[PDB]
């Protein structure tokens, strides 16, 4: 972010927290009170369902 | 061994910046660029025309001076003389003491001018204060300088042996201090050894040192500086290139280390290890291996001396299995 | 209760920049970094040859003063040791009794120029006004100082 | 860091002009610093109470 001509750095790290997370925290699902993720899946058009 | 790599600088160990103490025309450059100097080796030559003038006129009123004592020592001996009998009054030989006395003081007082005139004089011609190498001459013959300017004419480095500047954050610094105030970190004998790495990354063969550690505090980065001295021998070191260096800050004596093939990490960044307890099964323990020394994993947190660690066929192995131990180097 | 929390920046209970008052060349370096000194150690040493010139002509001003004085307090002690019994006259011997306090007066003068010139001088051995820890040197030997950089 | 220095200070006025680019009034303070564990022209976040 700040480096001077001696040396002195300042970097990312130093100013913030780098984390991997998810891109809104808006929503929260539970499946029987764990923590979950779901799929939709649509049948297409002229396929068989069963 | 605890090592961290920093930035730094290099510097010469005695760099002086030739300037002219007087204020003329230089006549002649009497060096040639790139050549080891000797100290007091006259270096340039301003033009002596009014101190020569300054160095006359005190030599002349010495001379006067001079004059004056001589002729009162020899009237002072013709009168302590005729002392002897009584034939002059005490007065008369008290004065003439105090006259000649007073002839000495002024020819000392005349001597120091004329001092003061031959240091002038000799300003003149440049001298350098220190010995090593000099570089480029920034003025040549016919450029006019001044007293105490402030564009130097040129400039003498020695290169054996050599500084390193290196930066620390202040943060890193206090920490250490903390860890080494608290046993949980070692210290041997005196100043720290200090390695350094290049540009193209060859380790340098010989090893520096670091001392005086300085307090001060940068304003905009928020970090100190630290000095290290490097021989130099051979002149592969140049001031003021870019160098990395590795400080040694102690020796941890309750280092845990962990091969690397062992440990699993999920993405997120958490680090799990397979352990296989007394009962020949295998548990999955978190643990925090936040650095990485070589080829293994120095683990903080998480595991003790004595724990019985998997490193191989973690593929063939799932938890809660019954397992046999067997022990590879 | 009630709190403030608040930025702020650290400092030096007492901080002094040591800057030369004489004019000249840095010849030695008396002290080595990061430790610890007391007040009124010599820290460098700038070339003494002026000044030491200058000195020794404020002796010597000093010594003619002096030999000055001596020959008037003689005079005075002769003139006073004759005035007991009225054979000269009380103006010859106010006459010199001015003349020694006179005398003595440039005594004092030459004395007063002398202390300068020494104060000069000793300010040539650059000495650290208080105790406490310092730094690096930002010039090294050889480098030109000016009076009041 | 976040650590609490262990030794409290003390505090006493000396500047009551308010500054003209930050709008801001510099109060003084006294820690006693005997470890040298604090150097100068750091940053440090002052609580008053």
């Amino acid at each position: 972010l700040k480096v001077n001509q001696d040396g002195s750095r300042v970097l990312l790290r130093d100013v913030a927290k780098i984390e991997l997370g998810g891109e809104n925290y808006d929503i929260i699902a539970e499946f029987n009170g764990q923590p979950a993720s779901g799929l939709g899946i649509k049948l297409a058009t002229g396929a068989n369902a069963l | 061994q605890i090592t961290t790599e920093l930035p730094g600088r290099t510097s010469a160990y005695r760099i002086a910046e030739v300037r002219p103490q007087v204020s003329g025309i230089i006549l002649k450059r009497n060096f040639k660029e790139g050549s080891d100097i000797e100290a007091g080796v006259s270096l340039y030559q301003i033009d002596p025309a009014t101190y020569q003038a300054t160095y006359d006129s005190a030599k002349g009123d010495l001379a006067k001076a001079q004059a004056a004592a001589n002729i009162a020592q020899l009237t002072v001996n013709r009168y302590q003389k005729l002392l002897g009998t009584q034939y002059i009054s005490k007065q008369e030989y008290d004065q003439a003491l105090a006259d000649a006395q007073q002839a000495n003081a002024a020819v000392t007082a005349a001597k120091a001018a004329v001092e003061t005139a031959r240091i002038n004089l000799a300003y003149t011609k440049v001298t350098s204060p220190i010995s090593g190498r000099i570089g480029k001459s920034n003025v040549t013959e016919g450029a006019l300088v001044q007293n105490g300017q402030a564009t130097a004419l040129a400039t003498v480095q020695q290169l054996d042996p050599i500084y390193v500047d290196v930066t620390q954050s202040s943060n890193d610094f206090l920490r250490l201090k903390q860890e080494l105030a608290n046993g949980t970190l070692k210290q041997e004998n005196g100043k720290a050894k200090v390695s350094l790495i290049t540009s193209d990354g060859i380790k340098f063969p010989q090893d520096g040192t670091l001392e005086f550690s300085d307090v001060t505090v940068d304003q905009t980065t928020g970090s100190i500086t630290l000095r290290a001295i490097f021989p130099n021998p051979d002149h592969t070191l140049l001031p003021g290139m870019f160098v990395r260096a590795r400080l040694e800050e102690g020796l941890n004596p309750n280092a845990i280390l962990v091969p690397q093939q062992g440990v699993t990490r999920t993405p997120r960044g958490d680090a799990t290890v397979l352990v296989v307890g007394a009962d020949d099964k295998v548990e999955t323990r978190p643990i925090v291996a936040s650095q990485a020394i070589g080829d293994k994993w120095l683990v903080t947190e998480g595991l003790k001396a004595g724990d019985r660690v998997v490193i191989s066929g973690l593929q063939k192995v799932r938890p809660g299995v019954q397992v046999k131990a067997q022990e590879v180097t």
